């Protein structure tokens, strides 16, 4: 990706040698930023609604003839909002792009009737997961705001038309806009945002209201519909060693109809419950978690203590073995995401946009078994556990009992 | 009995030839002849009960 | 302009397939074969998803346990699907770690030790799987479907199997179907990503050049189907959406009227009240679906095989009330590609096509899936100048013509599941397979 | 006839000043012995609703505006069925007759018709 | 909606004669209410068509 | 647009009931009425002396005409009656609309008791008309040559419909062609299916509109005038004064209406911006 | 006539020893006679239900007694269409013909009789 600029504007673009192009606009708009709760969630779900040139209608209906599709989400850290069309059609996706930024019409309607219902489909589908839901309550207690923030528009807290106003006329600035195309001539990606962002506000960099604080706690989702339990450690130094832990402590399987080799994944044996530990780099702080979700109860109860015991047991000692196999399950995990179009561009927006220099997979360093079972030790020894359990949570364990 | 996969047993009353033309155009036919007589029919009870209206014997003598 | 598809064969008659490409670093390497559950009798029904379980097991050389930790100490994964017509085996991994992950697949494939102790446990595993697909409900309506529309026929049987040749499959006809099946001429070694074809081919001699050859060797995607008009209702008043499936005899993989099926297909198209472009598409059916809220979704298939296919749609809806107007509604769509279609929306068909076509293959497993899906059921992967030539030879009389033949006035297999109340018996549904105004 | 027609035939006359001068005395006579002030509607409070274009107009006017233009047609169809006119602050004054409802029907006109035109698009 | 559902005229008819839910098992002395219709509609035109010739 | 549909058919059965039903007395008016109404069916275009002969069962006006006109006069007013429920089922849908024109889903009152008293006023009204007719000049609205037993030989000085047919006899005198005049007078009663059509206005009725509120009183007025030249000779000047009439009747709904409807849209957006 | 009615009267002939001597046998043959058996029908699933009582009834059976009678009555409704009878297990055998709906409509029924009784009370 040989990042450039473009009118103000960072533009990133690595052509490839494919009919398929994929072009996406990076904000610095998501939740940590939230003026109000859940309003990145609706600028995103406000993205080709009607502008003044042309109406959400009329996109769709000319999207269908180039049979381009749309892709939209928001994180903590940013919206994206990507194309993917054939290569030819580029100066079509860059125009339509700077039409959303520059002239979309936010009108009540649209809030009302196309944008909060679309809103609120997308939460309940990804609460049907329990796993979610635990670590979403993971991050809000971890950190309160900014990064507490819920990433989705809820019903408690409903957000205005004059909420997503004010923060798009933040967000939809210069300042806060990075273009990234996949299998897109760069020289000709430069040329074209160069004349279609020209008129883009400069605006100000978006920023966190308040400073990241991190605090420990529980949370107790009670649902109906489903378990989980989510074990998180909030980390004040962010460093690339609990990528490596993450993937050594590992969880799912590699394999069909297997359980797997790694310390977390040989926790369910017996149970039928899944597991996977994450890693989350936020640059001023990290979250490192354990999800474990089950239809069980007292068998998510029972993973949940044998998942405490494995970080301990790590960090005791590592062995060489377990080492490379942390290298090398962590190395395949950067190559994949810098793969899928979705985590692709997000990393080379926060390059973009922060100064955070992607990590190239070739380039992700192997961990000792030292540093390794001090990263390990570290977490097994924080003053700041947090234990989010969704569903019957009267069954799910405890902070104190972990 | 339990599993819903296995159809139960329809071969007493299943065509062999029941995606050929052969075989819907015999059952077309039958509506369509059944249609033809009603049609015929339906002419000829019209006409004979619609004369009633047509100048009777005496007003024609 | 993607890069050519390289091809190679070995002596056995084991089909390499490769396309590299240099901007990524993972590589899935894989086998594909044309054998699937269609290729079982109705006594061993079952085998080849059980083999699938067993491949995991263990073999002569690595037991369950090395298994697990080699592909652990790889990085990346293992992954295999067994299909009607189709078994896939694949490994995605980096760059450098093919040769192992080509090694492992090999030594699974042939060496598998389909121990009784293991048949033993995993026959346990599937039987739990037998009352827990029953929550997979598009799974639950597409399995009613095959075995309604291929009534008594090997396509109509599932995959799992029954419950019966669960508990009876032996050692003995697990080895016997993948000696019969697993054959080299039915075996395609596919490689997408970070590959080189050169040493594939080299990696492909080292350790699938002992494979069977069959006696008789037939081209790859080498097949008769008696479809039955039919339905199967499974009410249950108890769920909130009812799912329908509707489908008529559709086209096979060398049908001379695939394209014009996939066209006729975009017509009609997807429509997801969840996705918010959907209430603005240009599909007919969508815009009354969204203006009448008659569903949550329906989503249109054109499925193939090597000798027959299946067409039709699938349907959500928590409109209990109005699934009469939903079906009404949509066979009426249908009607209308024997009766009205012409260039306006064909024209508008094939545009989106020729991307879709294209846009699917967006990773290097998607990639592999392609090519293998491409060599083993038409022997050949075709190049897409030679796709958008078939699409661009579709016209509105050929949607026309093609309708009026294979949809017009022709019998159904219809699968309702849960609040089916609303859904009107078999006469009135294939009633609207024509239109007394025509 | 749509609203939509109504308006841009309207612009036409009011752009051409010979037409103008000509066309805009007479309309504001044609409004005063129209006589709909004298029972206190706005001018637009007389369209016709019974429509979907129309119903779902209505439905996008922000609640306020909504509840005013309930309370208008109930006060006029009290001074119907009495067979009395608006007194006093009841009379619309002209600079009360304000287009409440005529840019939300304006939208729902635009979209309805641009769905009409892509519904007949031909890929060239 | 279809029409035969959604206007008010068509659909009285349409509850009577077509979407009107039936037993599955009405056997056939079910037939002589429709019977008795038919013989009501032959004696309307029949004896319309005799008033306009008796005295 | 349905109740209003259906309400024109109820029109021309309450023409066809009241026809049949005048020709039962069989008197001189009776007689010669049946032959000259029954007559412009000998215009439909090859089969029409055909039809004739067979409506009348014979070769003229005779018993035969006159027995099967009892049997469909005895008939029509039940087939009335089932057009006039229909038109109320439909209107159902709607309710009733209003003087203002606007919706009353704002403001509804029961049926009963407020329409229900209201409703006694009018009949009370009606049945003092009533009564003034039938018992103090019973035969004001007739002609009395109906009292004259019909004679086949004997023309009657005049031959004219009754009163409440005359308007659209004006309609059909005025087009010199038989075709031409039958086709004209059909088209006078249908042409009222295409209001819903030709009135291009944004508003329900005419209480707001007033050049609208003009031009429906030119037309009513002239619907009397063709009335009463339905009933002149056949001498000048009524001759053109007739043709003048019917051209504007059919400019109303064509040209008129349309126009005028057109204007005011743009009179009300003006001139209340 | 009451549910009520028919198990008293039952019981006061299945009290005395000569009665029972003679209608119990009776009973059985016309039980036999009857048929509904050999549609597959347990003698509840004839009671006439389009009542509140019995509504009410129905509503309280447990979920698989009200799952296994819909069966029974789609399986009867499918016999009678086809003019075929039971055969096999689909026959109801004397021992599975269980009064499974008497107790919940003789509950309903003690409700109904007790709230007419005691709407009619008199302060001695
Ligand atoms: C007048 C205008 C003409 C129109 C004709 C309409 C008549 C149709 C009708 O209702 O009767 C046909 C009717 C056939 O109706 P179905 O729908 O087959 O069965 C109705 C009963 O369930 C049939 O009862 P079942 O299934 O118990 O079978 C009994 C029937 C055999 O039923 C038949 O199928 C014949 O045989 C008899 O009862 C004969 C009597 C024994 C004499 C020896 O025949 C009878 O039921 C006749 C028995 C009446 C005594
Ligand atoms: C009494 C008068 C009867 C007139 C019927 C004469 C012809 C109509 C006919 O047979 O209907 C067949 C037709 C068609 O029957 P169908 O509905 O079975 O056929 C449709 C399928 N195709 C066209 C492929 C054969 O029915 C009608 O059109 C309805 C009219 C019947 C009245
Ligand atoms: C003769 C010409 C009559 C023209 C009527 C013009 C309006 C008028 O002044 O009427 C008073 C009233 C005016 O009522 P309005 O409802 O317009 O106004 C009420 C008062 N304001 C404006 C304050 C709300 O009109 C009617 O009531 C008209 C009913 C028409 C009936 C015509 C019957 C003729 C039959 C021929 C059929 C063919
Ligand atoms: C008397 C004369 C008989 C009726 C003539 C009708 C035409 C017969 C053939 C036409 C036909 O079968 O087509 C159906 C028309 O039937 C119909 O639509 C009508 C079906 C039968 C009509 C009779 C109804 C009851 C008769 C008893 C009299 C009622 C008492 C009142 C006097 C279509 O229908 P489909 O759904 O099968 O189409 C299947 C797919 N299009
Ligand atoms: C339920 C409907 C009807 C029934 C059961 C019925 C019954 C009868 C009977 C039994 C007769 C004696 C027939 C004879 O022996 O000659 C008769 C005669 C007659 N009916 Fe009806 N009728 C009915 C409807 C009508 C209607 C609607 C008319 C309309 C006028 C009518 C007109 C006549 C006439 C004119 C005669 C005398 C001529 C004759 O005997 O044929 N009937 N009717
Ligand atoms: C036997 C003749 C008729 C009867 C008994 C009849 C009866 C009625 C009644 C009771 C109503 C509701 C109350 C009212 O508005 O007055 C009504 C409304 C209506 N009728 Fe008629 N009617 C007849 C003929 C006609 C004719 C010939 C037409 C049209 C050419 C017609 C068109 C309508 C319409 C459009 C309405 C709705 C009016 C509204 O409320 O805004 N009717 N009729
Ligand atoms: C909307 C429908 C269209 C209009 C309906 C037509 C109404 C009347 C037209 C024909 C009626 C008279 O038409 C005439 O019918 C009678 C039968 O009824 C026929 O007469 C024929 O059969 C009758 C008895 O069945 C014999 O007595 C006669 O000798 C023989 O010629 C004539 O050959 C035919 O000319
Ligand atoms: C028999 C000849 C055919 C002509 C019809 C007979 C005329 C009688 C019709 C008028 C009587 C009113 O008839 C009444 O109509 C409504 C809708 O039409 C029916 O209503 C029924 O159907 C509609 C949809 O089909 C549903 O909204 C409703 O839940 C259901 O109850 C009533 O069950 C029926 O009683």
């Amino acid at each position: 990706f040989s990042t450039a600029e473009a009118a103000g504007v960072k533009v990133a673009a690595q052509d490839g040698q494919s009919p398929i192009s994929d072009l996406s606009v990076v904000l610095r708009g998501g939740s940590r930023y939230a003026t109000v709760p859940g309003v990145s969630h609706i600028l995103e779900k406000f993205a080709f609604q009607n502008t003044v040139p042309k109406s959400a209608l009329r996109f769709v209906r000319e999207l269908e003839l180039f049979g381009g599709k749309l892709y939209t989400h928001t994180t903590r850290e940013h919206i994206v909002l990507r194309t993917q069309f054939l290569k030819q059609d580029l100066p079509y996706f860059v125009d339509a792009f700077a039409n959303v930024l520059k002239e979309t019409k936010f009108q009540q309607f649209e809030l009302t009737e196309r944008v909060a219902p679309v809103a609120e489909l997308d939460l309940l589908k990804r609460e049907s997961d329990p796993a979610f839901t635990a670590l979403e309550a993971a991050h809000e207690v971890a950190f309160r705001t900014g990064l507490g923030n819920s990433v989705y528009a809820q019903g408690y807290s409903p957000v205005t038309l004059e909420d997503v106003k004010e923060f798009a006329r933040q967000v939809y600035a210069k300042q806060n806009v990075a273009v990234v195309g996949n299998n897109v001539v760069p020289a000709d990606l430069q040329q074209l945002v160069g004349t279609a962002f020209a008129d883009l506000q400069e605006g100000s960099k978006v920023t966190q209201a308040g400073t990241t604080t991190l605090h420990g706690g529980e949370a107790r989702v009670r649902t109906s519909t489903g378990n989980a339990l989510t074990i998180a450690l909030p980390i004040a130094e962010p460093k690339p060693v609990y990528h490596a832990l993450a993937s050594f402590l590992g969880g799912p399987a590699s394999m069909p109809w297997s359980v797997g080799a790694s310390p977390l994944a040989q926790a369910t044996v017996g149970t039928h419950t899944s597991v996977k530990a994450t890693y989350h780099n936020y640059g001023d702080a990290g979250l490192f978690a354990i999800t474990i979700k089950g239809d069980s109860p007292a068998e998510i109860s029972q993973v949940a203590h044998k998942a405490v015991q494995a970080l301990k047991d790590t960090g005791a000692e590592v062995t060489e073995e377990q080492a490379a196999r942390a290298y090398a399950k962590s190395k395949f995990a950067a190559a994949e995401a810098f793969e899928n179009p979705d985590s692709s561009a997000s990393v080379i927006g926060m390059e973009l946009l922060s100064g955070v220099s992607r990590i190239a997979p070739e380039n992700v360093q192997k961990f000792t078994p030292a540093e390794l079972s001090e990263a390990a030790a570290q977490l097994s020894a924080s003053a700041k556990p947090v234990v989010a359990a969704v569903g019957q949570v009267h069954a799910l364990p405890f902070a104190d009992e972990l | 009995g339990k599993s819903t996969y296995k159809i139960p047993d329809f071969t007493p009353y299943l065509k062999k030839d029941r995606n050929t033309d052969a075989n819907r155009l015999f059952s077309y036919f039958m509506i369509g002849s059944f249609g033809m007589l009603s049609a015929a029919g339906a002419k000829a009870t019209v006409q004979d009960f619609l004369s009633n209206m047509s100048a009777s014997a005496d007003v024609l003598a | 302009v993607s890069p050519k598809t390289r091809t190679s064969n070995l002596k056995n008659g084991l089909t390499i397939a490769s396309e590299s490409n240099p901007l990524v670093q993972t590589a899935t390497v894989g086998v594909w074969i044309d054998a699937g559950s269609r290729n079982e009798n109705a006594y061993n029904n079952g085998t080849a998803h059980f083999f699938e379980h067993l491949a995991f097991k263990g073999t002569d050389k690595r037991s369950q346990h090395q298994l697990e930790l080699d592909i652990e100490n790889m990085g990346g994964h293992l992954n295999a699907y067994t299909s009607r017509e189709s078994t896939v085996y694949y490994a995605k991994s980096f760059k450098d770690d093919v040769p192992k992950s080509v090694e492992i697949l090999a030594d699974i494939l042939q060496h598998s030790k389909l121990a009784e102790s293991a048949i033993d446990r995993e026959r346990e595993v599937i039987t739990r799987e037998l009352e827990e697909v029953n929550k997979q409900y598009e799974e639950v309506v597409f399995d009613h479907l095959h075995a309604t529309a291929f009534m008594n026929q090997p396509l109509g049987r599932t995959i799992l199997g029954p419950r019966e040749n669960i508990q009876t499959i032996t050692n003995t006809e697990l080895r016997k179907f993948i000696t019969e099946n697993y054959t080299a001429d039915r075996m395609v070694l596919v490689g997408a990503g970070a590959v080189d074809h050169d040493a594939l081919v080299e990696l492909a001699e080292k350790y699938f050049s002992h494979l069977p050859s069959s006696q008789s060797p037939v081209p790859l995607g080498t097949p008769i189907p008696n479809f039955v008009g039919s339905e199967v209702r499974l009410r249950d008043d108890t769920m909130p959406v009812a799912h329908i499936a509707i489908a008529v005899e559709g086209v096979s993989w060398t049908s001379e009227d695939y394209y014009t099926a996939l066209v006729a297909q975009a017509i009609i198209g997807n429509y997801d009240r969840a996705v918010g472009t959907s209430r603005h598409q240009g599909s007919r059916l969508s815009n009354i679906v969204s203006e009448n809220n008659l569903a949550n979704s329906f989503q249109s298939f054109s499925t193939s095989y090597s000798d027959t296919g299946l067409w039709g749609i699938y349907l959500t809806s928590e409109n209990t009330t109005q699934i009469d107007d939903l079906v009404h509604f949509t066979l009426k769509e249908w009607n209308r590609l024997s009766t009205s279609v012409s260039n306006l929306q064909v024209e508008r068909a094939k545009s989106q096509l020729k991307a879709g076509l294209l846009l699917s293959l967006d990773g290097t497993t998607y990639v592999a899936e392609d090519i293998g899906r491409q060599l083993t059921t038409l022997g050949r992967r075709v190049t897409p100048a030679e796709v958008e030539a078939k699409l661009e030879a579709v016209t509105e009389h050929d949607v026309r013509a093609w309708a009026q033949k294979t949809l017009y006035d022709k019998d159904i297999a219809l699968v309702g599941l849960g609040p089916i109340e609303g859904l009107y018996d078999y006469n009135r549904i294939r009633n609207d397979m024509s239109m007394m105004r025509w | 006839a749509s609203i939509t027609s109504v308006v841009k035939t309207s612009e036409l006359i009011l752009k051409s000043p010979l037409l103008s001068k000509i066309v805009v005395p007479l309309a504001k006579t044609y409004v005063k012995f129209s006589g709909y002030r004298q029972l206190g509607f706005k001018m637009n409070d007389l369209i016709i609703e019974e429509t979907p274009n129309m119903q779902l107009a209505l439905r996008r006017l922000p609640p306020t505006e909504s509840y005013d233009r309930v309370y208008r047609l109930i006060r006029a169809t009290q001074f119907s069925l009495s067979h009395k006119l608006a007194t006093g602050n009841d009379i619309t004054k002209p600079e009360e007759d304000d287009h409440y409802l005529i840019p939300y029907i304006l939208d729902v006109e635009a979209e309805a018709f641009e769905k009409d035109a892509l519904d007949n698009l031909e890929v060239v | 909606m279809a029409l035969r559902k959604k206007n008010s005229l068509l659909n009285m008819a349409n509850s009577y004669v077509l979407d009107s839910p039936q037993p599955s098992n009405l056997n056939y002395f079910w037939n002589f209410g429709s019977l008795l219709a038919l013989c009501l509609v032959i004696q309307l035109a029949t004896g319309i068509t005799l008033a306009m010739h008796y005295t | 647009v349905l109740p209003w549909s259906i309400g024109v058919i109820i029109f021309l059965l309450l023409i066809i009931t009241a026809f049949m039903g005048y020709v039962l007395v069989f008197g001189q008016m009776s007689l010669w009425g049946a032959t000259v109404i029954c007559n412009l069916v000998s215009a439909i275009p090859w089969l029409g002396e055909d039809i004739v002969h067979f409506l009348w069962g014979g070769f003229s006006v005779g018993n035969p005409t006159l027995q099967r006109f009892f049997a469909l006069h005895y008939l029509m007013p039940f087939v009335l009656a089932v057009f006039a429920l229909l038109h109320l089922i439909a209107l159902h849908t709607a309710g009733s609309s209003n003087p203002l024109g606007i919706t009353s889903n704002v403001d509804k009152l029961s049926m009963h008791p407020y329409y229900s008293f209201k409703d006694l006023i009018t009949v009370f009204a009606f049945l003092l008309m009533f009564t003034l007719f039938v018992f103090f000049s019973p035969d004001k609205l007739g002609h009395p040559d109906n009292y004259i037993p019909a004679n086949p030989m004997v023309t009657p000085a005049s031959i004219v419909p009754e009163w409440y047919l005359l308007p659209f006899y004006a309609i059909l005198r005025a087009i010199p062609d038989k075709l031409g005049g039958v086709i004209a007078m059909v088209a006078a009663i249908l042409i009222l299916l295409i209001l819903p059509i030709v009135d291009r206005s944004i508003i329900r009725g005419n209480a707001f509109k007033p050049i609208s509120k003009l031009l429906f009183g030119f037309f009513i007025c002239n619907f009397l005038l063709l009335g009463v030249l339905g009933q002149v000779h056949i001498e000048p000047p009524f001759i053109v004064l007739g043709q003048i009439c019917t051209i504007f009747y059919f400019s109303y709904f064509l040209i008129l209406l349309p126009m005028v409807s057109t204007i005011e849209n743009i009179f009300f957006y003006i001139g209340s911006l």
